[PDB]
C-alpha cells in the first residue's frame, strides 16, 4: 500500500473492506471510481435542492488505521522493505585463512 | 448485543495476522474493548485493550512489540493485528465489552470467538506400533493390547480392530498435540486371555489427509 | 500479581458451594473489585458476577439469586459462592482482576455438580514395542479411563527421581458412559530408556493416587 | 520529522452525533425548539363582521 511517500504492507481482506472510492486497474484516461458516495454526502434536501459536500481528506483517518502495521519504502523504483528473520545455514569448508605463511 | 470475530486462521511461525471484530445490538462508539485468548485446554489470558475513543491503549507483556489494537467506531468494527506470530499465540480470541463505569469494571459480553492456529510443520503421515500386555493380571482372564499412532499432522485418523470384527470392548483415545507440533494416538482393546494363541489381534489404521492405511500386527 | 484456583472442585446440588481465589501478596483482597465468569462447555465466557462487598455488587444477566460472594482479608482470598447447587451450575469459573492496565485471570476452578458415585480410575501402561526401538525412539503411553470428575495429576517417574521432560498429558474428556479418558505420553530415546531400571505412571485423582510400572526386563 | 497530516476526516467522524447548525454571515443560527411562549390575543380585532 502506497499512500503518499509512505508504504506499507496490507493484508488482503482489509484492504478489500476499505470504505473509500476506487477503481481497479492503473490509468489510462478518466479512471472509473466506485462507491463514490464514501466521500461525498448529500444533506438537508428542501423541495428544489439538497447541498452537498466533500467529506475532506481521509490520510489520518487510514494512518490510524494501519497503525502497527509492517512498514516500507520505495525509491529506485524496487525499493522494499525493512523486516528481518532469515534463517541460513553456512558451510565454511572452502573458507581458507590468509597470511599463515 | 453481538460480538463476530473473524480473521483467523493457520498460520506459520512468524508472519502476521489480522483480527476482526464487527460489534451490534449496542452503541458500539461508547464502550472500552479488549481482546481475551483461551488457549486449547487453558484458562483466559487478557492480550489488549483499547478505549472508546481510541486514545490510550494497553497491551500484555507477553505481546507488547508485536500485537497492536485499533478501532473504526465509524464503522463498529474493532481490530487486533499480530505480527511475528509465536507457537504461544496459538488460541481462541475472544472479543469483549470492556467497560468503564464509576467504580465498576468487566467484560460484559463475549463473543463466540474465532480460532488462530500458528505451526511450523506442512503435512505428515503417521507412524504405527504394536502395544503388547506382556503380563497377564488374571482379573477373569481379562488382558489388555492396543496400538499407538505417532506423529500425524491432520487430525482425522480413524481407527479399527481386525477390519470391524473387533468391536466389543474397544476404546480409541483423544489425541495429543506435542511441542513438534504433530498429533499422537492410542487405541486399546480388553481381550478374554483364553485367545491370546488363537485369535490374530490386529490393528486397522486409516489417515486420509496423506493416504496412509497402516495395519500393524498388535 | 498472581491470582491462585484450585483446577477443580466437587459437589452435590443442594450445597452451598464455595470456589476461592486467593489473591497474591501483590495485591489486598479488600480494595479490588472482583470479577467473574462462567464458562460451559461449547460456549463463550459469560459475565457471572461482579463483587467489592456486600453492598456493592452485581449478579450477571440471568444469574439466580443464589449466587453470591465474599472476601476473607487474613487469606486476601475472595470466594464465589452458589446457594442450592443445581446441575445447571456446572462449568467452569474464573475469577479475574483489574490492576493498571492489566486484566489478570486466575487458573480457573472447574466445578463439578456431582452427578455419580465418584468412579475409581481404571490405569494401564504400556512400554515401548520393539519396532520403534530399532527405529531409535521409545515412547511410552499411559492410558486413564473411567474416571470421575475429569481431574487427574500425572507424574512421571524414573529410578525413584521425578522426569519433566517428553510429557504431553491429553485433557479430560467425556466418553460414552458419561465419565472422562484421558492418556499420557512419555517420550523417550531408546538409550534413554535402557538407561533407567524402571519407570512409572503416577496418577492422582482426589489425593488419592494410583501408580503403574514397566521395566525394561 | 514530518507532519501527520490533515485531521478533518478524524475530527468529523468524531463529532458525528450532536446537534448542530450553520451561520451566514457572524451570526451563530441555531436548529433547536422548545419555546414555551404565552400570548394575549386582547386587541386583536377582526376585519369582516359587517
Amino acid at each position: 500500500l502506497t499512500m503518499n511517500n509512505k508504504h506499507w504492507l496490507v493484508h488482503k481482506e482489509w484492504f478489500h473492506d476499505i470504505p473509500l472510492p476506487w477503481h481497479a486497474g492503473a490509468d489510462t484516461g478518466t479512471p472509473h471510481w466506485n462507491n463514490k458516495e464514501a466521500l461525498v454526502e448529500f444533506k438537508d434536501a428542501h423541495a428544489k435542492r439538497q447541498t452537498v459536500v466533500v467529506l475532506g481528506s481521509q490520510e489520518g483517518a487510514v494512518h490510524t488505521a494501519l497503525a502497527g502495521a509492517l512498514e516500507a519504502e520505495m525509491d529506485g523504483a524496487k525499493g522494499r522493505l525493512s523486516s528481518g528473520h532469515l534463517k541460513c545455514r553456512l558451510k565454511m569448508d572452502k573458507l581458507r585463512l590468509k597470511g599463515v605463511s | 448485543v453481538q460480538l463476530v470475530e473473524s480473521g483467523g486462521g493457520l498460520v506459520q511461525p512468524g508472519g502476521s495476522l489480522r483480527l476482526s471484530c464487527a460489534a451490534s445490538g449496542f452503541t458500539f462508539s461508547s464502550d472500552g474493548m479488549s481482546w481475551v485468548r483461551q488457549a486449547p485446554g487453558k484458562g483466559l489470558e487478557w492480550v489488549s485493550y483499547i478505549s472508546s475513543g481510541g486514545a490510550t491503549t494497553y497491551y500484555a507483556d507477553s505481546v507488547k512489540g508485536r500485537f497492536t489494537i485499533s478501532r473504526d467506531n465509524s464503522k463498529n468494527t474493532l481490530s487486533l493485528q499480530m505480527n511475528s506470530l509465536r507457537g504461544e499465540d496459538t488460541a481462541v480470541y475472544y472479543c469483549a465489552k470492556d467497560i468503564t463505569a464509576p467504580g465498576r469494571n468487566g467484560l460484559d459480553s463475549w463473543g463466540q470467538g474465532v480460532v488462530v492456529t500458528v505451526s511450523s510443520a506442512s503435512t505428515k503421515g503417521p507412524s504405527v506400533f504394536p502395544l503388547a500386555p506382556s503380563s497377564r493380571s488374571t482379573s477373569e482372564s481379562t488382558a489388555a493390547l492396543g496400538c499407538l499412532v505417532k506423529d500425524y499432522f491432520p487430525e482425522p485418523v480413524t481407527v479399527s480392530w481386525n477390519s470391524g470384527s473387533l468391536t466389543s470392548g474397544v476404546h480409541t483415545f483423544p489425541a495429543v498435540l506435542q511441542s513438534s507440533g504433530l498429533y499422537s494416538l492410542s487405541s486399546v482393546v480388553t481381550v478374554p486371555s483364553s485367545s491370546l494363541g488363537t485369535q490374530t489381534y490386529v490393528c486397522n489404521v486409516n489417515h486420509k489427509p496423506s493416504n496412509t492405511k497402516v495395519d500393524k500386527r498388535v | 500479581s498472581v491470582l491462585t484456583q484450585p483446577p477443580s472442585l466437587s459437589a452435590s446440588p443442594g450445597a452451598s458451594a464455595r470456589l476461592p481465589c486467593t489473591l497474591s501478596s501483590d495485591l489486598n483482597v479488600g480494595t479490588k473489585n472482583m470479577y467473574w465468569y462462567q464458562q460451559k462447555p461449547g460456549s463463550a465466557p459469560r459475565l457471572f458476577l461482579y463483587y467489592y462487598s456486600d453492598s456493592d455488587k452485581q449478579l450477571g444477566p440471568g444469574v439466580p439469586n443464589r449466587v453470591s460472594g465474599s472476601k476473607e482479608t487474613s487469606s486476601n482470598t475472595a470466594f464465589l459462592l452458589i446457594s442450592g447447587l443445581q446441575p445447571e451450575d456446572e462449568a467452569d469459573y474464573y475469577c479475574q482482576v483489574y490492576d493498571n492496565s492489566a486484566r489478570v485471570f486466575g487458573g480457573g476452578t472447574r466445578l463439578t455438580v456431582l452427578g455419580q458415585p465418584k468412579a475409581a480410575p481404571s490405569v494401564t501402561l504400556f512400554p515401548p514395542s520393539s519396532e520403534e526401538l530399532q527405529a531409535n525412539k521409545a515412547t511410552l503411553v499411559c492410558l486413564i479411563s473411567d474416571f470421575y470428575p475429569g481431574a487427574v495429576e500425572v507424574a512421571w517417574k524414573a529410578d525413584g527421581s521425578a522426569v519433566n521432560a517428553g510429557v504431553e498429558t491429553t485433557k479430560p474428556s467425556k466418553q460414552s458412559n458419561n465419565k472422562y479418558a484421558a492418556s499420557s505420553y512419555l517420550s523417550l530415546t531408546s538409550d534413554q530408556w535402557k538407561s533407567h531400571k524402571s519407570y512409572s505412571c503416577q496418577v492422582t485423582h482426589e489425593g488419592s493416587t494410583v501408580e503403574k510400572t514397566v521395566a525394561p526386563a
